């Protein structure tokens, strides 16, 4: 039906507000789905934005959930998917979206959230639920770089989108070009492997690969997929053979492990990316950075690297002795066949 | 199996778990000049057994690795009064005599040898090549020991003779803890005493520890490093010895044939290689009646001695 054509509507803009119209169409907002900062002036918003809209989309007034735990996370905040905490708030809104078990009453649920969560987040959130949900299957996703430019390139494009935008009518606009090799001067040899480390296309793959195999969910199901243990060993063990492939025909040797934590990284990484969400910019590393400690209250991260060093002897112990232990004391032994997985 | 654990012989139960410890120690410490042969550089001289013993480092590796194996000694329990007793045999002395040299007291030098290097001289002119070599020596003397019988039937029994320092570096004697592990083994042999008295002389070149000069010059101890320097001024040691029931210590099957058996049943090391058992605090008082202590001193002379 149309239902699955409107929800893509909602990756289109992610931070201009949901009743501001996208592509050639509009919602009809009620105005208890309207945000706290617009709605005490809504009305004179929803005349305002009816302009050049072809189609107008109905939203019906529906129960929702609780969404205290997708609200936690700042507006302009930044969401990752290894900080613990942002774990159990994406997985909860998932849970939401996942729950409304016909496309009329997430479209109502999608409509209302968007603009009270953090876009990145919310992007996510959606994703992981069409996507595995029955009613909205093989439903193709907008790619994430369309939705979210930022995390792909460098900053000092979009003062110039914006230049072009503003000043040259439509059907006149030069394309912008998007800079290469633009992170590290050749003083730093890694700057060699841009057309890799920073190709749109490898950082696409390793995104999705991570949409559709999780390691955190609800119950087995979506994250349960046949041999996804072997999977992650050989998809990332692929990628640092086509790196250390790549670096040869850069003049350079293989890529050297992180021995141990305590020791220096010698190759620090300025990316050069500019968040419009978090409007600030992702930090850089320096040279000879070292890993330290983290207490990150707000995150909730109380993690010492004695931790790490911790989990790493015991999990070479388990290798070597050829068997693990299960949360009950139990053994399992890592046989030719699912040791890997 | 501690042994086979560590520095891995393949006989370790779990090489794979407990690893090639010690081996691998022996290399690190080899390349620590070139690690990953940036500098197509060779291993130092820690990574060959033939040369290893000449760094100092080795000490330091191999003393870490003998904390390791204390560790497990320390659990084991300590001998009862019982078990290192000989019901009815007696040690009442035990002394040292050197050729011209005052009773319980042992002497050292430099003594110069001589080598033919000449089969090892490749591409030089044919002939003999002899190199002389200083190495420490130490007068030749010999143990007296006093045991009595009282059982009326002749006993069998090992002589096993330790020598270790006396005092502490506060000039005490040193406690049991501390001087068990000093404790060198000098000497360990079978003897048949006779109902009564018995006098037994051993002479310093018949140990058990030892190998002769004819077979390193022309496996074995040196015999030229069996006596510790000492000082010119004098080293005071204790020399031990024990009186142990070869019956029990016997083994039905430098020591005749080497390929079967290590002929005794008592651990190696097995007067001190256990903690002391309760009440025992010096060696003074560690000591059995078939045990016996002697004040000796060690006095060096910078002298080069011919053979
Ligand atoms: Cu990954
Ligand atoms: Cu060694």
């Amino acid at each position: 039906m149309n239902y699955k054509k409107n929800l893509l509507l909602l990756y289109d803009r992610p931070r201009e507000p949901i009743f501001m119209g996208k592509g050639k169409s509009v919602f009809d907002v009620p105005d208890n789905y309207l945000t706290d900062r617009y709605r005490p002036i809504g009305p004179e918003i929803q005349n305002r934005f009816g302009e050049l809209a072809e189609e107008r989309i109905p939203v019906r007034s529906i129960a929702l959930p609780d969404l205290r735990i997708p609200m936690s996370l700042g507006r302009q905040e930044q969401f990752s998917l290894f900080i613990p905490r942002h774990r159990k708030i994406a997985a909860r809104l998932i849970d939401i979206f996942m729950g409304m078990r016909n496309i009329e009453e997430l479209q109502s649920c999608a409509v209302f959230a968007r603009d009270r969560i953090n876009p990145y987040l919310f992007n996510y959130a959606l994703s992981v639920a069409l996507l595995h949900r029955r009613d909205t299957k093989n439903l193709d996703l907008p790619s994430v770089v369309e939705v979210f430019p930022d995390k792909y390139v460098d900053s000092r494009v979009f003062e110039q989108i914006r230049e072009e935008a503003t000043v040259v009518p439509e059907g006149m606009r030069m394309p912008i070009v998007i800079p290469k090799d633009f992170t590290a001067s050749d003083l730093d040899e890694e700057h060699r492997l841009w057309y890799f480390r920073e190709d749109i296309g490898v950082n696409l793959h390793h995104w999705h690969w991570h949409l559709v195999y999780p390691f955190e969910a609800s119950n087995r199901a979506i994250v349960d997929k046949d041999r996804r243990g072997e999977l992650f060993y050989y998809m990332h063990s692929q990628l640092i053979a086509r790196y250390n492939f790549e670096r040869f025909c850069n003049r350079l040797q293989r890529v050297k492990r992180l021995n141990n934590l305590r020791e220096p990284i010698a190759e620090g990484y300025f990316p050069k990316l500019d968040s419009l969400v978090a409007s600030r910019t992702w930090p850089g590393r320096v040279d000879n950075a070292v890993i330290k400690d983290l207490n990150r209250e707000l995150d909730q991260i109380k993690q010492d690297v004695s931790d790490l060093e911790r989990w790493i002897d015991r999990i070479y112990e388990a290798v070597h002795q050829g068997y693990v232990v299960d949360e009950s004391g139990n053994r399992i032994f890592l046989d030719e066949e699912k040791g890997i997985d | 199996i501690l042994g086979n654990i560590i520095e891995s012989s393949i006989l370790s139960p779990n090489r794979q778990l407990y690893g090639d410890m010690h081996n691998v120690g022996h290399v690190f410490l080899s390349y620590t000049h070139d690690p990953d042969h940036r500098h197509l550089e060779s291993f130092g001289v820690m990574g060959d057994v033939a040369t290893a013993m000449r760094d100092p480092v080795f000490y330091r590796w191999h003393s870490f690795i003998d904390d390791i194996f204390q560790e497990h000694k320390i659990k084991l329990p300590a001998y009862t009064k019982s078990q290192l007793t000989y019901e009815g045999i007696s040690v009442t002395g035990i002394i040292v005599q050197s050729e011209g040299a005052p009773v319980n007291t042992l002497h050292t030098y430099w003594q110069q040898s001589d080598v033919d290097l000449s089969r090892g001289m490749d591409f030089v002119p044919r002939g003999n090549v002899f190199a002389r070599f200083t190495h420490l020596q130490h007068a030749p003397f010999q143990y007296v020991i006093q045991i009595d019988n009282t059982s009326d039937a002749q006993r069998m029994g090992f002589v096993r003779i330790f020598m270790a320092p006396k005092n502490d570096e506060r000039g005490q004697p040193m406690l049991f803890r501390d001087q068990r592990l000093f404790m060198v083994e000098m000497d360990k042999f079978l003897v048949a005493l006779r109902p009564g008295a018995n006098r037994i002389r051993r002479r310093s070149n018949e140990s058990t520890v030892t190998i002769p000069f004819e077979r390193t010059f022309r496996c074995g101890w040196p015999a030229h490093m069996l006596v510790p320097k000492g000082l010119p001024e004098g080293f005071p040691a204790d020399l031990f010895v024990m009186v142990s029931n070869y019956e029990d210590d016997r083994v039905v099957q430098y020591c005749g044939v080497r390929d079967r058996l290590y002929p005794d049943r008592k651990a190696m090391g097995f007067p001190f290689d256990r903690l002391a058992r309760t009440g025992v605090d010096r060696l003074s008082n560690f000591v059995t009646p078939n045990m016996a202590i002697q004040s000796v001193n060690v006095i060096h002379i910078d002298k080069t001695v011919p053979r």
